[PDB]
């Protein structure tokens, strides 16, 4: 049921991922989602974990190219204990209304992946298949850019302005 | 059947009729019927050789004439002597190997004053002597890895036994004698 | 087959059924419920347990000796050397270990997480229990060990022995309240 | 004249046992995959003792002073742990095989013809016996490769 392809060549999918939610491409080796009470629960955290991986991408680079310092030297432009504290105090009432799908105690039953925020009526397989794709590249890119910062030291933007010029002599 | 590792498995060519047999041989250097009878006469050849040197390699260093690899120069002892005394030690080694290796006389030659064969004295000839053989097999090691006399070793061991050990041995750059 | 769960009022996972030993019903991120994984999972639980009871002794004793703190025993010892011959001694081991014996297809058929090397005939399905408690009980302690190695760069006799002479100036709280 | 547990079945079969070392057949096996694998690593040394040595990086004796030898041996160790364990067990998971240890999948080309698999051992044995050669004649003079050749 995999129109899309898979992960490696000739490989087999898993039993338990038979290509129905988005962006299955057959790839669970360490079985994780076998369990589909737990799988329900995956995609929900994969889904979150890649929209708040694009946020900090943007957030590491936006600023970097508008001349502010590299993600590393934030901590010198803010006062770090402090600006954590308010974003704890700010996500606690609104992670819990995530969770809990709502405001009243016994809770919602909206989908607390997909709320239904889209005033351009956009919400396609296409658009879902493309939110996770767009955020397994930037989940992979943040990934990146920690263990360029431990191997190197430089900013991100500079390491790309190495490989251009340095195509052999990069890694 | 008492095995040499827990498990109970042995080989198939070891059955357990031998003295000796504890269904070790991993390599299967036993397997041909004809090789397995030579190998029980160097087996206790070997044993009956290296039990001599091993109680020869600590009783002239007890008895302070030198460690047992500078007891051959502190003696005299050349390249020459050790040819005639092969010569020597010829004439008994043909004499033995002159007849089959399927002779019980291969082994027990018969020489038995004290008329002390059992089963129970061959099976301990046989266990003494591969306790012997690991002894001269650790004597020549230690030799190397750690450069002093084995008696020297054993009193290190026996006085400060996390100081001197092989773990401690083995962590300095150890072909040193 | 009565067992205890973890956690007051729940309800176990349907593939924990208490057939293996220390079995408490534990499985919220459902990582043991294809039955092959969960083969694998209990070799690694007994091996992980076993080497954590080992490594928090050995961290431990030689310290109370006097002969040093587990975490700085890299400026007296030299790590790759040290970790070169131990890789040389274990390899052979670890691989007669998986392999199942000495032969090539195996063949010598043995357990891999229970062999025999019991003389004293202990074995039951409740010393099998008690040893999975032990190493529970060991690894969260080498996690504490390292964290605490992190924190408060003392060694954990050390750590003790200051809770018990200062129990409020020589806690959690205090050790994180501070920079640290 | 061939033994007798040394029948014409395998590659690079020639009937030579003095020894009597291969008499079992589960033996024989091992040894087959042993060979196989010395005479594959005697290949990439035979010619990693040449080619490192050819361009102005020095012999193959004096490897000592241009690596640190404890550091790299550390690393060698740490990265034969995981794959010789692979190729050992046939796979990743814990229970064995089914995926052949000796010859195992890299042939795209379809090459895996009996002439290939003696000429994987043929090529091999002579690397093996090159590199034991190598050796003794470094230690009865003390002479690279390329200069024992003059
Ligand atoms: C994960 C998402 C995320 C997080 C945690 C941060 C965190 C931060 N941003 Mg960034 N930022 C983000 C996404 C994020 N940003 C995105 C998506 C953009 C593009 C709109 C930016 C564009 C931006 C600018 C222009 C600036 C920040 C700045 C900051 C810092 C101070 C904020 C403040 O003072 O109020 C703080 C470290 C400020 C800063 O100190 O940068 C170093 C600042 O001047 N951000
Ligand atoms: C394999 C057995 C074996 C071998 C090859 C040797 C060989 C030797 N012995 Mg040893 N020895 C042996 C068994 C052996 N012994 C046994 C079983 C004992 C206890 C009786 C001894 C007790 C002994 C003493 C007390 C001495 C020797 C000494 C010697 C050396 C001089 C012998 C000589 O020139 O006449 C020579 C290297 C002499 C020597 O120079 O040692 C330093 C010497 O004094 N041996
Ligand atoms: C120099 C004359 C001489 C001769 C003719 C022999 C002859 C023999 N030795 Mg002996 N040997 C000698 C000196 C000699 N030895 C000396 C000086 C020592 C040190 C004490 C030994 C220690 C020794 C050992 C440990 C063994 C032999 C064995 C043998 C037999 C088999 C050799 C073989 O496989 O050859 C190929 C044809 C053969 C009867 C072997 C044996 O008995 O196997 C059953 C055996 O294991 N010998
Ligand atoms: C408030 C939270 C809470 C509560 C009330 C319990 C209560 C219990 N735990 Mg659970 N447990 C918890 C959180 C909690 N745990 C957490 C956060 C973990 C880490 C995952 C565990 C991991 C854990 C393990 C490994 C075990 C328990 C066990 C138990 C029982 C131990 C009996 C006892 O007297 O403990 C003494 C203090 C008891 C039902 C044990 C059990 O199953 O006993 C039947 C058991 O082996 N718990
Ligand atoms: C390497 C350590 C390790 C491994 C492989 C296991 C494996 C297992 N545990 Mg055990 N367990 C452990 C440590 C481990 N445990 C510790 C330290 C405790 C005490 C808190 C327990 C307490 C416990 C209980 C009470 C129970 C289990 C059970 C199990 C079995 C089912 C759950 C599972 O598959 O999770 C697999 C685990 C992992 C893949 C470990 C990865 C963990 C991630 C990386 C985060 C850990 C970091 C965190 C900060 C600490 C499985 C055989 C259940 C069972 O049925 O046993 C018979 C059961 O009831 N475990
Ligand atoms: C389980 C894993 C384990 C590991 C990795 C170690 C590792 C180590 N031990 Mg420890 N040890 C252990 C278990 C372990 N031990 C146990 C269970 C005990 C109690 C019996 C000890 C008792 C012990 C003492 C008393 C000492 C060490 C010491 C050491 C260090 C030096 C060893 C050496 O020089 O060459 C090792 C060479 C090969 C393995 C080959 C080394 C880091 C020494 C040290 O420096 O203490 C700080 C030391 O004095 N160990
Ligand atoms: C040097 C060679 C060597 C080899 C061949 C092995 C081989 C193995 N180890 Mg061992 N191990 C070693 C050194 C080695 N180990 C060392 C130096 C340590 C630290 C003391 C360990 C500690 C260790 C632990 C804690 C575990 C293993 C496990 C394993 C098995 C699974 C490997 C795997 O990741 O599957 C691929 C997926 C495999 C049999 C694991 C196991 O037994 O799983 C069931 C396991 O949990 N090993
Ligand atoms: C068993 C196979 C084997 C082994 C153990 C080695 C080992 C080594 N090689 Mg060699 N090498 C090999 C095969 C091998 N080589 C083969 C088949 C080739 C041809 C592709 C080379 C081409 C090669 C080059 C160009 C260099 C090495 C170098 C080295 C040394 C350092 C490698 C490093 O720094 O990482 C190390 C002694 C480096 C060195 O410093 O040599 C002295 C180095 O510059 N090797
Ligand atoms: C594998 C094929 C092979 C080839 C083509 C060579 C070729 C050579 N060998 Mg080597 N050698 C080899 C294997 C080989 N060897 C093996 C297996 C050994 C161990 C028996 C040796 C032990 C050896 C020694 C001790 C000497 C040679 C020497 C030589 C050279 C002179 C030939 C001679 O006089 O004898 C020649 C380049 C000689 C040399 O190095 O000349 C400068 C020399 O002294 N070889
Ligand atoms: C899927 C799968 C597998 C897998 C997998 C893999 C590869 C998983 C890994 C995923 C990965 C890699 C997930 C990253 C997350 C990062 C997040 C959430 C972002 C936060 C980051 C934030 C909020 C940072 C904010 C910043 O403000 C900070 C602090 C400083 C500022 O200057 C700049 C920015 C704005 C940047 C297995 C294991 C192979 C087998 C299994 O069977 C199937």
């Amino acid at each position: 049921g995999h129109k899309d392809g898979v992960w490696f060549p000739g490989a087999t999918p898993p039993a338990h991922l038979t290509g129905e939610y988005p962006a299955d491409r057959g790839f669970d080796p360490l079985s994780l989602a076998a369990d589909p009470t737990v799988y329900a629960r995956m995609r929900v955290s994969e889904v979150f974990h890649a929209r708040l991986s694009m946020l900090a991408i943007v957030g590491a680079i936006v600023p970097e190219v508008l001349g502010k310092g590299a993600w590393f030297e934030a901590g010198n432009s803010v006062d770090g204990i402090k600006l954590g504290f308010i974003a704890m105090a700010i996500a606690a009432p609104t992670e819990y209304w995530r969770g809990n799908g709502g405001f009243n105690w016994d809770k919602g039953a909206a989908d607390r992946s997909y709320p239904g925020f889209d005033p351009l009526k956009l919400t396609t397989d296409y658009t879902k298949a493309a939110e996770i794709k767009n955020g397994r590249l930037a989940m992979a890119g943040l990934l990146g850019l920690t263990f360029q910062y431990l191997a190197t030291g430089e900013s991100p933007l500079a390491n790309l302005a190495a490989h251009l010029a340095n195509p052999v002599g990069a890694n | 059947r008492p095995l040499w590792f827990p498990g109970g498995y042995a080989p198939s060519w070891l059955t357990g009729q031998h003295f000796g047999d504890r269904g070790f041989d991993p390599a299967g250097l036993a397997a041909d019927p004809k090789v397995f009878e030579r190998m029980r006469v160097s087996e206790v050849y070997h044993g009956r050789l290296a039990m001599l040197a091993i109680v020869g390699a600590v009783v002239p260093d007890i008895q302070g004439k030198g460690a047992w690899y500078e007891a051959a120069q502190s003696a005299g002892i050349g390249v020459n002597e050790v040819a005639v005394f092969t010569a020597a030690y010829g004439i008994a080694e043909v004499a033995r190997g002159l007849k089959a290796n399927s002779d019980p006389t291969s082994r027990y030659p018969g020489f038995d004053p004290l008329n002390l064969t059992t089963d129970y004295t061959k099976e301990a000839e046989i266990k003494n002597g591969r306790l012997a053989l690991t002894a001269m097999l650790g004597l020549e090691v230690q030799r190397h890895v750690t450069g002093v006399s084995p008696l020297v070793n054993l009193v290190e061991h026996v006085k400060h036994p996390l100081g001197h050990n092989i773990a401690e041995s083995v962590m300095h750059q150890w072909p040193v004698a | 087959k009565y067992r205890g769960l973890w956690f007051p009022n729940i309800t176990p996972p349907a593939y924990l059924t208490g057939e293996f030993p220390a079995d408490r019903g534990f499985d919220p991120a459902g990582l043991a419920a294809d039955p092959k994984v969960y083969e694998r999972m209990r070799i690694a639980e007994v091996f992980n347990g076993r080497l954590a009871m080992l490594a928090i002794v050995g961290c431990v004793y030689p310290e109370l000796l006097g002969n040093g703190v587990w975490f700085e025993v890299w400026n007296k010892v030299d790590f790759y050397r040290f970790a070169l011959i131990s890789l040389q001694v274990v390899a052979p081991l670890e691989y007669w270990r998986g392999n199942g014996g000495f032969g090539w297809d195996g063949e010598e058929k043995y357990d891999r997480s229970y062999p025999g090397f019991d003389p004293c005939n202990l074995t039951t399905e409740y010393t099998k229990a008690a040893e999975i408690k032990n190493g529970r009980l060991a690894m969260i302690g080498m996690f504490g060990l390292e964290v605490q190695s992190h924190v408060t760069a003392q060694g954990p006799v050390a750590n003790l022995i200051e809770h018990l002479r200062h129990p409020l100036a020589a806690n959690i709280g205090a050790n994180l309240a501070h920079p640290w």
